[PDB]
């Protein structure tokens, strides 16, 4: 039979997902593009930043989201939207991540640089130095995101490779390639870049704790700093049990497989893409809470 | 041993 590669996650906990999913969709898209219509020196470098964070959460939110609910919570089988579609969709997220992970620690940079060194940061990058910059870190998430282009791929699993219902989304390479591939993000675009921007965390904020006469600076600062040490927090929390869950695809070793583990890996898939979408959620929402010049700015934006 | 899952 065709039976082999369904999914047995129960009804209910599909509808659950499915109704956090949309949640976290109307949240997410509405908070990051009025957002960037809010965004639209130095708390404006900074606008390019927080810009190019809502660009690849409205990217994931538009265009994985509606891909991922279909194909992959609900109708695992047969893979519906090609192979570029396949190729396109681990290449998109893939991408977006290490945007979001190279941004975070450029603002981890800067704010530092803000706040020890304030005058050299006087006669800042230009608006269309920071603008290229931007464009720079884009491309280089696109040329660290290559792999998934060759990672991932159309195969027929089914019984003699011939029904179209087995046509699925899948690593086309070797599991030793496979543990490589995934290695690689895993390291580039969550643990180095975060323990990077953590040690930044760390000093800012003792530094912030150090310097505390014409402006109120030290207030954007402290703004600047918490928002910042909630991203990083949020971007830890969210995206570890996504990890965790692709290297625990690729380590455990067939024989080491059971009918259980099976189970728990798509439930565990349900909370761990759960989290992502929460991720590309959570920034407006932090803006709004802690900047009170944003949020009552944002809402009247909003109404517009 | 058993069934291994092909989505990531």
């Amino acid at each position: 039979p065709n039976s082999d590669l369904d999914v047995n996650t129960d009804i209910y906990s599909k509808v659950l997902v499915t109704a956090i999913y949309l949640a976290l969709f109307v949240v997410g898209t509405v908070g990051n593009s009025v957002t960037l219509f809010t965004l639209a020196s130095l708390q404006s470098t900074v606008d390019y930043y927080l810009g190019s964070l809502a660009l690849s959460d409205l990217l994931i939110l538009l265009l994985a989201m509606p891909v991922e609910l279909y194909n992959f919570i609900w109708v695992h089988h047969p893979w519906a939207f090609g192979d570029a579609g396949c190729r396109g969709y681990y290449f998109l997220r893939d991408a977006c991540t290490y945007a979001t992970a190279l941004n975070v620690v450029s603002l981890s940079v800067e704010l530092y640089l803000a706040i020890c060194h304030p005058f050299k940061a006087k006669t800042l990058m230009s608006r269309s130095r920071t603008k290229k910059f931007i464009s720079a870190i884009w491309l280089a998430s696109a040329l660290l995101a290559i792999p998934m282009l060759f990672t991932m791929g159309l195969q027929n699993l089914s019984g003699d490779g011939t029904h179209p219902g087995g046509l699925v989304c899948t690593p086309i390479v070797d599991t030793a390639t496979l543990k490589v591939v995934i290695q690689v993000n895993t390291f580039m675009s969550f643990l180095f870049p975060m323990l990077v921007a953590s040690i930044l965390n760390t000093v800012i904020a003792n530094k912030l704790t150090v310097m505390v006469t014409e402006p109120g600076r030290v207030q954007a600062l402290r703004r600047g700093v918490l928002v910042l040490r909630a991203v990083v927090i949020a971007f830890v929390v969210c995206w570890l049990p996504y990890h965790v869950r692709r290297l625990m695809f690729c380590y455990i070793s067939d024989e080491q497989w059971t009918t259980f583990l099976f189970d728990f890996y798509h439930y565990f898939y349900m909370l761990t893409n759960a989290l992502v979408y929460v991720s590309a959620a959570i920034n407006p929402i932090l803006y709004n809470l802690v900047s009170a010049n944003f949020r009552q700015v944002f809402l009247s934006t909003l109404a517009c | 041993g058993g069934r291994r899952p092909y989505i990531l």
